[PDB]
């Protein structure tokens, strides 16, 4: 989905365009001519708001570069099946009807007055004859990403935008599952995404394998497809393909054959289905926090794979050429116990932080490449490029070798999660499976959400999604012996009888109404034990896991789709006590990879000054950042039992002196 | 030297320090106020030299290099020493970017698994932090001096009171308030309530002591919130009953009196410090603020922190059982909205025909439409409020001051009403549906504008406030209280409270700010010869009440503006401090505090403009 | 109306018919 | 009273603003001294801050 | 007249302020005593004395600053302005 | 305004830090303006203890010894 | 698996106590705490009063003549009295006095077996020429039982059932604290708190509760044979 | 009036109901919750610890002839359930070659261990490839991360696997109260437990009972 959205993006800045400071603020706002061409919801949250849109679902660029949009022209008040494409100017000069306005099966307008859009920001009823154009589908103004957010007609603009932006940050899991409730624009958005193979001609599969497939065409031509397995994605995640076809099936042309990352039977699946409950629970879910059952951790429900990537090179120098070699000066045999004869780590050897990954000698010194601070995992593959074998390399290099390290991450504390309605959060605590509240039949819940954040943020759509998810999961059977209930008049005749773990889809702007949910929730199939858990309203009776006594009031439950964001915790966490020092500034390095300390802004200096704290500021400015002898002496004193000696003169001040004395300004000290 | 990279400037932008660390923050309700959680994988790597020294002292290793190697390998012999070496070693937290004085606390560490720096719920407001991925650094003082510094001055339990105004900031904030509201609420005709003697049957609903009441509630014959007549023994009764029943002889522990309240109120009062008079009213957020302010103004800080912690724990415990959820059956549609909408639409059609006659122009049509639809929205909101009972979770949440307002509920259930436009003027097209029922494509398209504009407004406001704060800090760097008393006489006079021509006395609506903490210049002797507040005695809540009782209106108060000190200001002129609760101590910087306090609220300053640019122009 | 040959079957709360398939994305 | 209109022939106190707006601090300073301008600045800033609902000493 | 606290907040802050003139003096008035205590501990293998050792009997491996603060609360130190 | 009130100060080092470093540096150089380390900004640029809070000389020089009564009773 | 033994510490006060159990396997904190609290609160047998009688009053609306206190105050004062009985059958007890003065529990004549553990407790006060006769019955039971469960009781003139307290303990509270026995650093540390009447000591009430709970789980264990740690 | 409780069993195919009464009022809930808590986490069992696949050096790869890669087969094998009689790491074998299907019943367990669900589907093989996998079976209780074998410093051919020793699957209870004014005020507990077929419900209930008895024995001793 992220790749498709990036391919469909519409930038407005860059070379040949306006800058951030000069571009006006009005341009970042909507314009009544955006309907049908550029989605108004999807947009980056950062300062680049309004400058980066996205094509509409049905928009197609005319041969000149003016976006178009389909319409069917009403000739004499009768809808026309044939369609034409109109640009902005021609669209203004006509009357455009409303898709949702009821229309008879014969093409006759049941209503005499039908709302309409006019020249600019004008809408008003008009007789049912002069109307000239009518739209095609209600989903004609949404982007591709926003088109797959169920119950989009109930959320808020900001919340919908946040959810749309969140959907582009999922992480492919190990065992994906299709959502129970999602629009009908999932499989189509996956087939065109390119990351899933598909047969060209209708043939019959002879044999299949985990690494390759062989399909026999009806004309007698055998063809083979190779599927890349565990190849590092462009952004650090993994990508695979697992064929979903059996040996001896006549697969028709255009039928998916393999599922790539975030896919399940040829349709998008960015997350799993978890049983949610909405109630404040001992403040652990206080202010957007989240609680997860240990069942997720111990069942790999939300386990992901991340593949790192490193490379070292031996480039020629004036003093000589460097060569990768197993031997390395003054190193114990144990340290290099992993490197092979050629001087590289054998495949499939566990590597820990600070370990040596590939050895080389510098004309001889030691400058071998080592794992950075905070990495681990297996070594899945090593690629070595040699100039001897006639392999193109950048000028001035002889041997560039890259090593891939793959680590399996299980969801832990401090990880982000978010639904499709833009409700972020963090895993506050992962309680044991024996402590979570459980339904009356012994089914412990998997995640608990706070309730105070629902009505203030005003994203009531997710409640309806949860209700519909539970209804679909449990399966329903609406009574029809006495006849279709009035509330069930418009239901498709084939949607009255479902099975457990059924699948449902609600297209945006045209989905189940409140009456539909009210009716459905009253006819869910009973559990195998013979009893129904939830009431008509959708709430249920729980049982506290700690106290063991039931809660005084019922609570809401249901299955809600949950994704997993890319802002993991292992990347963030980092510590630094003593390590490499920069040579030009005499300050500790920066960044997690380099094992460097944190920044100390001036606002912290102001805060320290406010408290009246002086010695702490003196330390932070002199004894832990600049003073070399100060650092050495304090470290030695700490290692022993001696008191910390008072700091000295910072390097910054001495540099300032020795620099200002160069402009003939004799800067004395006057110690007296 | 000149320019942004000039070595003069770059010496102030800060340096990269050692003994640091950053991680995500997750709320933890199991900690005391002066506590914090550090993952062991971070604590062990941040205390390495101390651990090595203490370990070599215990003879688990032979030298320093071997000890360092063992610490690197993380043998099971290290964790005991790690726990023994951080007994009382404070650390400094700093949410990035720090804004005000309370943005750098100093908590005691505590080992806990995971990879997230746990925290206390009541301090998140100090950092303005939200538990959705925020990151804060963690420093550590080394010398024996910085330890005492961060243990006495920068400790968290000693900074309950915000520097802006001398009123506590760390108070029950978002969720636990709902729990307290549910606990202290009263309901009539509950189970086990008090009843009068009905002929041959005694009067039931009287319990010997709170222990029996708790046991009965546990058994299941007494709802936690019902009218009861308990017999308390360790809670001073309200003054109105203390002065009557005991004749002012003075209550002491061990004296009984028959109260009339609900068990929830007793269980809540048991949390308050001993000796505090009984409080017997439903706890709206305003009442919570009043109680906390009174406790902070009558008792030492440590007792306030302890009672706040206990109250937060009780609120968290009782919030879960309040049965506050969300469902379709809770967001209830108005019953007769359709008729009102039809009538107002008919009147709109009337004005539409009026315009069709051509007498009026476009502007008058816009004005008529906007006013009509504003009236319609108000009427629909009134009807919706009249519809909901006092049991829906939305009403319980909104009315108890936990969060939000009624307009959001009206949008969620009633009508969203007219919406802004990119030009700022109200579109003549109003939305006729609520988010529950379901919008349509045109209405959502129209609605997008407000969200876009609000995002842009916040984006500019953050930077504006930052720049203003930086400049204000720059201007006033060198103000410091040097001398203890300038012994000057000029004191600005401020009208405390005006006396109405018909009434006896009306409290000035701004006495809370002008003359609340300043030092009284001259004694405000009453009309008679008696002295109610003597010269020099700092003012405060009880003293302000005493002054109001005396009916005094005009008072001359010592001020810093007319201070006679050559450099800085005299301490006596400055008056009662903010974070300390007492007179400022010699040497304390005041310029930085003032700059931070004035600059912090700049974030919410929005629109001769009235917003932040107005303040910029005024100061400039 | 599953245009692709063997997509999974998931009935939908359909009320109006779109007269054209989504063009190649 | 604020509802009253600016009636000609009346009398006013020194330093008062005749019409809505803001008085230049330099003029009030020169015609009143430092005390009046100080108190006016304090009151004006306090008013603009009290407009938003925030409170500071 | 209140529940005994636990952790580093014992003894409380207000009790100390009754002894010391102002909170800014107390920090140094205790840090210097902590330095003296650490110096006394360091000369423990052989006996060279400049100041006496803890006055109040310490705990089980308590930090010197804690001892200093817990003995200042007992009114056992005299200092020069 | 704040800008004009802050641009004119007594210490030359802070003034050079703020704006027009070359001009103020030259003016201070000609006069041989020797300034005491007063204030916070210059005193923190140098690195010496700030003259505020626990830095004022009234507190930095304190001698504390156990009372004779305690010494008599060990 | 033996794991590590869990020892029960103890603290002492006038009549309260803070029993501490440390350390426990992760999650066993509440598993002990809640059940132990419930057993302590409503398992230990005891004795208390059930009904009273006042021949000087016909019903409860009014107050007994010649006495400062009210009927409800008399009931409340007489309910808190601590009575220990060793006989199963419900025995009677009489309180009688004449003339001005006060009345104390110690002045009530006890029959064989029953005893009162607080003689100095106050009940009420009489004015001059005052008299009151009471015939209160005492029964042995467990836990708390309200008077509503004793409503239908034969037919009498002035039978006024009172909510009894069949337990020597009346307050219990507990928490859980984290502990570090190894790199796990999540082991629970139960902190119990009990405050009993004068008829039992906390260390004995807890012992009796443990006896009862172990006897109860003996049924679960006896179904088969299988061992575990200490 | 006062009788000791008694526990009886109501049997079903694999999930049994236990009825306990009479219990004093307001006491059934806590006992049921305590039993449930001690049942779902402290029941000893055995499960696969680490596997050894011939011709494969790690887990992020495939093997010719199979339809799913190593990760999928590891996930499938996680569902395997085994009971250990010996208290030491035992070794099994799994040799299947040629086209067809490989199920749980193709393992040749040694003496003292058994596989109770031979119907599980592990994977499928094309005629090109074969398969020979060796796996360990250790006895533990609770749940242990797979990384435990990472620090053992074995050879390359060892692949750690997460171990989950728990035979219990679901437990629930309901209380049938009798709140009549008579002294017959008690409650009847109805506890239901279902196991993974490794051990019958009676054995798990007895183990939990013994665990709680041994734990509470520390209080009955006079203090
Ligand atoms: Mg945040
Ligand atoms: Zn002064």
């Amino acid at each position: 989905l992220s790749g498709l959205t990036h391919k469909r993006r519409l930038s407005a800045l860059g070379p040949g365009g306006l800058s951030r400071e000069r571009a006006g603020l009005e341009v970042r706002d909507v314009h009544p001519s955006h309907y049908g061409r550029m989605c108004p919801i999807e947009t980056p949250e950062g300062p680049n708001i309004g400058l980066i849109g996205s094509l509409s679902v049905y928009a197609r660029v005319n041969p000149f570069g003016f976006i178009e949009t389909p319409y069917r022209k009403v000739v004499d008040g009768v809808v026309s099946d044939e369609i034409v494409y109109l640009t902005a100017d021609e669209e203004d000069r006509h009357v455009v009807a409303q898709a949702n306005s009821p229309i008879d099966a014969d093409g006759r307008f049941v209503e005499p007055r039908v709302l309409v859009r006019r020249k600019a920001g004008e809408v008003e009823y008009v007789p049912s004859s002069e109307v000239d154009y009518m739209d095609v589908s209600p989903r004609q103004m949404v982007s591709v990403a926003t088109a797959m957010i169920p119950f989009l007609e109930h959320d808020d603009a900001n919340r919908a935008l946040m959810g749309a932006n969140m959907q582009r940050q999922a992480v492919p899991l190990v065992r994906s599952e299709a959502p129970l409730v999602g629009t009908g624009m999932e499989l189509r958005a996956a087939i065109d995404a390119g990351d899933v193979v598909v047969a060209e001609e209708s043939g019959v599969i002879e044999e299949v394998s985990a690494d390759y497939i062989t399909v026999m065409h009806d004309n007698g031509t055998r063809r083979t497809y190779r599927m890349r397995k565990f190849a590092r994605s462009n952004h650090g995640t993994c990508a695979n393909q697992c064929p979903i076809v059996d040996a001896g099936d006549r697969v028709e042309a255009g039928q998916v054959i393999a599922d790539g990352p975030c896919t399940d039977d040829g349709e998008m699946a960015l997350g799993k289905n978890l049983l949610v409950a909405i109630m404040p629970w001992e403040g652990h879910n206080y202010e957007d926090a989240i609680i997860l059952s240990n069942r997720l951790v111990e069942e790999d429900v939300l386990t992901s794979i991340h593949i790192e990537e490193h490379e070292i090179d031996a480039r020629d120098t004036k003093l000589g050429a460097e060569e990768i070699t197993r031997d390395i000066p003054n190193i114990s045999d144990e340290v290099l116990a992993d490197l092979d004869e050629r001087g590289i780590v054998r495949i499939g050897a566990e590597v820990r932080d600070g370990d040596i990954l590939v050895g080389k000698v510098t004309p001889v010194r030691d400058t071998s490449l080592k794992v950075p601070h905070g990495e681990s995992g297996k070594v899945i593959g090593i690629r070595v490029f040699s100039r001897e074998d006639e392999d193109e390399l950048p000028a001035g290099v002889n041997e560039l070798v890259r090593v891939y390290v793959a680590q399996k991450r299980k969801i832990s504390d401090g990880d982000k999660l978010a639904g499709r309605h833009g409700n972020k959060g963090v895993i506050g605590k992962i309680l044991p499976v024996e402590d979570m509240p459980f339904l009356a039949d012994g089914t412990p819940v998997d995640i608990i959400l706070n309730t105070h954040g629902v009505p203030r943020r005003m994203n009531i759509g997710q409640i309806l999604e949860t209700h519909l998810g539970w209804c679909a999961h449990s399966g329903w059977k609406v009574d029809a012996a006495k006849g279709v209930p009035d509330w069930a008049a418009r239901l498709p005749d084939e949607l009255l009888e479902a099975q457990p773990n059924a699948i449902v889809s609600t297209p945006v702007f045209d989905g189940a109404q409140e009456a539909e949910l009210q009716g459905l929730l009253s006819c869910t199939l009973p559990n195998r034990d013979g009893d129904v858990l939830v009431d008509a309203d959708g709430k249920a009776m729980l049982f506290d896991g700690r106290s063991g006594e039931p809660f005084p009031y019922p609570v809401t439950v249901g299955y809600m789709y949950i994704m997993k964001l890319h802002h993991l915790v292992d990347d963030k966490i980092h510590a630094r006590s003593t390590g490499p020092y920069s040579m030009i500034t005499q300050q500790p390095l920066g960044g997690k990879a380099q094992f460097g300390g944190q920044r100390f802004g001036e606002m912290e200096c102001w805060a320290m000054q406010a408290y009246g704290a002086a010695y702490t500021l003196q330390e932070l400015l002199t004894i832990k950042s600049d003073d070399t002898v100060g650092r050495v002496k304090v470290y030695e004193a700490i290692v022993k039992g001696e008191n910390i000696p008072e700091p000295g003169i910072p390097e910054s001040f001495k540099v300032l002196l020795k620099e200002l004395q160069s402009l003939c300004l004799n800067v004395e000290v006057l110690s007296s | 030297l000149k320019g942004k990279q000039g070595r003069f400037r770059q010496n102030l932008l800060g340096k990269r320090v050692d003994y640091s660390g950053r991680s995500v923050i997750v709320v933890g309700p199991q900690l005391k106020l002066h506590q914090c959680g550090l993952p062991k994988l971070m604590a062990l790597e941040l205390f390495k030299p101390f651990v090595m020294k203490r370990l070599v002292d215990l003879n688990h290793a032979q030298n320093i290099k071997s000890a360092k190697r063992m610490v690197e390998r993380q043998r099971p012999q290290v964790w005991d020493v790690l726990e023994e070496v951080i007994a009382e070693h404070p650390v400094l937290l700093n949410r990035a970017p720090t804004l005000h004085r309370l943005g750098i606390q100093a908590f005691e560490p505590m080992l806990v698994e995971g990879k997230a720096i746990q925290l206390h719920p009541l301090v998140c407001e100090a950092f303005n932090a939200d538990f959705d991925g925020d990151q804060m650094a963690v420093h550590l003082p080394l010398s024996a001096e910085a330890q005492a510094e961060a243990r006495i001055l920068m400790l968290s339990s000693n900074n309950i009171l915000s520097p802006a105004s001398g009123r506590p900031l760390a108070m029950p904030r978002l969720d636990m308030v709902t729990g307290l509201y549910y606990l202290t609420t009263e309901v009539p005709g509950d189970t086990g309530e008090y009843q009068p003697a009905s002929g041959d049957h005694p009067e039931t609903g009287v319990y010997s002591s709170p222990a029996e009441a708790i046991m009965a509630a546990d058994r299941g014959v007494l709802s936690v919130r019902a009218k009861i007549k308990v017999r308390l023994t360790q809670l001073r009764p309200p003054v109105e009953i203390e002065a009557e029943l005991f004749g002012h002889s003075g209550w002491q522990p061990g004296d009984a009196w028959m109260a009339e309240t609900t068990l929830g109120r007793v269980m809540f009062n048991e949390l308050l410090p001993l000796g505090y008079p009984f409080v017997n009213k439903q706890m709206h957020k305003k009442v919570q603020a009043a109680i906390i302010n009174d406790l902070a103004e009558r008792y030492p800080m440590i007792v306030v922190a302890q009672t706040v912690d206990k109250l937060k724990d009780a609120g968290f415990y009782w919030a879960t059982r309040s049965g506050v959820t969300v469902s379709m059956a809770d967001v209830l549609v108005p019953p007769r909205k359709k008729e009102i909408l039809d009538h107002y639409e008919e009147r709109a059609d009337k004005v539409e025909k009026q315009f069709q006659r051509g007498a009026l122009n476009h502007d008058e049509r816009n004005e008529a439409l906007v006013e009509i639809w504003k009236e319609a929205t108000d009427e629909v909101g009134q009807a919706l409020r009249e519809h909901y009972p006092d049991d829906n979770p939305i009403i319980t949440i909104v009315d108890s001051g936990a969060t939000g307002n009624f307009t959001q509920t009206r949008t969620l259930a009633g009508m969203k009403g007219l919406v802004t436009n990119p030009k700022g003027e109200f579109i003549p097209r109003p939305v006729k549906s609520s988010f529950r029922e379901g919008l349509t494509v045109l209405e959502y398209f129209i609605n997008t504008h407000g969200a876009r504009k609000g995002l842009a407004d916040t984006a500019l406001r953050t930077a504006d406030s930052g720049y203003l704060t930086r400049r204000l800090v720059d201007v006033s760097q060198d103000v410091i209280v040097r001398e203890h008393d300038c012994q000057t006489e000029r004191g600005i006079v401020v009208e405390l409270a005006e006396r109405a021509p018909d009434g006896t006395l009306i409290r000035d609506p701004y006495i809370e700010t002008s003359a609340y903490a300043r030092t009284l210049g001259t004694d405000a002797v009453d009309e008679a010869g008696n002295v109610i507040v003597e010269r020099g005695q700092d003012l405060g809540d009880p003293e302000i009440d005493a002054l109001l009782a005396a009916g005094i209106t005009q008072v001359k108060v010592r001020s810093v503006l007319t201070c006679a000190t050559s450099t800085g200001v005299c301490a006596t002129c400055y008056g009662r401090s903010m974070a300390t609760g007492k007179l400022v101590d010699i040497g304390e910087a005041v310029g930085i505090v003032a700059a931070q306090s004035i600059g912090e609220p700049g974030t919410q300053l929005t629109m001769i403009t009235g917003g932040l640019p107005r303040v910029q122009e005024l100061f400039e | 109306n599953n245009s692709v040959p063997g997509a999974p079957n998931r009935v939908s709360f359909a009320k109006l018919r779109e007269p054209l398939e989504v063009p190649g994305l | 009273g604020s509802e009253r209109v600016l009636s000609d022939g009346d009398h006013v106190e020194v330093g008062q603003q005749l019409m809505e707006g803001s008085a230049d601090p330099h003029e009030v300073l020169r015609v009143q001294g430092p005390r009046e301008v100080q108190i006016h600045l304090v009151r004006e800033v306090q008013e603009v801050y009290r407009a938003q609902g925030v409170s500071i000493h | 007249g209140y529940d005994t606290p636990l952790g580093i907040t014992n003894p409380p802050i207000d009790e100390l302020l009754d002894r010391v003139s102002s909170k800014y003096a107390l920090v140094i008035y205790a840090a210097k005593r902590a330095r003296q205590i650490n110096d006394y501990y360091n000369q423990l293998g052989e006996g060279i004395l400049e100041y006496v050792g803890p006055l109040v009997e310490p705990g089980l491996q308590e930090k010197p600053l804690s001892i200093a603060l817990r003995e200042i609360h007992a009114d056992l130190l005299e200092h020069t302005e | 305004g704040i800008t004009k009130a802050s641009l004119a100060t007594d210490s030359w080092l802070s003034a050079a830090s703020f704006q027009e470093t070359t001009r103020v540096l030259t003016d201070a150089a000609i006069n041989c303006r020797s300034d005491k380390l007063n204030g916070l900004k210059e005193n923190v640029i140098i690195g010496k203890l700030i003259p505020a809070g626990t830095g004022i000389n009234r507190y930095r020089n304190i001698a504390v010894q156990p009372t004779e009564e305690a010494r008599a009773a060990a | 698996i033996s794991q590590r033994p869990t020892l029960s510490e103890d603290v002492l006060t006038d009549n309260r106590s803070q029993f501490v159990i440390e350390p426990l396997e992760p999650g066993f904190g509440y598993t002990l705490g809640n059940s132990l609290r419930r057993t302590l609160l409503s398992s230990i047998p005891g004795a208390a009063v059930t009904s009273i009688r006042i021949d000087g009053v016909l019903h409860e609306f009014t107050t007994v003549p010649g006495v400062k206190e009210d009927v409800t105050e008399i009931i409340l004062n007489l309910k808190s009295l601590v009575v220990s009985s060793e006989e199963d059958e419900p025995v009677t007890m009489y309180l009688r006095k004449q003339g001005p003065g006060e009345v104390t529990a110690g002045d009530i004549v006890p029959p064989a077996g029953v005893t009162v553990h607080n003689p100095g407790m106050h009940i009420a006060t009489l004015n001059d020429k005052g008299k009151l006769e009471v015939e209160l019955v005492v029964e042995r039971g467990r836990g708390y039982v309200p008077a509503v469960q004793n409503r239908a009781s034969g037919a009498e003139i002035g039978r006024i059932p009172v909510d009894s307290i069949y337990s020597p303990v009346l307050k219990v509270t507990y928490k859980v604290d984290a502990t570090r026995v190894e790199q796990r650093t999540d082991f629970d540390k139960l902190i119990l708190d009990v405050e009993t009447k004068n008829s039992i000591s906390p260390r004995d009430a807890l012992a009796s509760a443990g006896k009862t709970l172990v006897e109860l789980f003996g049924l679960a264990r006896e179904l088969n044979v299988e061992a575990e740690g200490i």
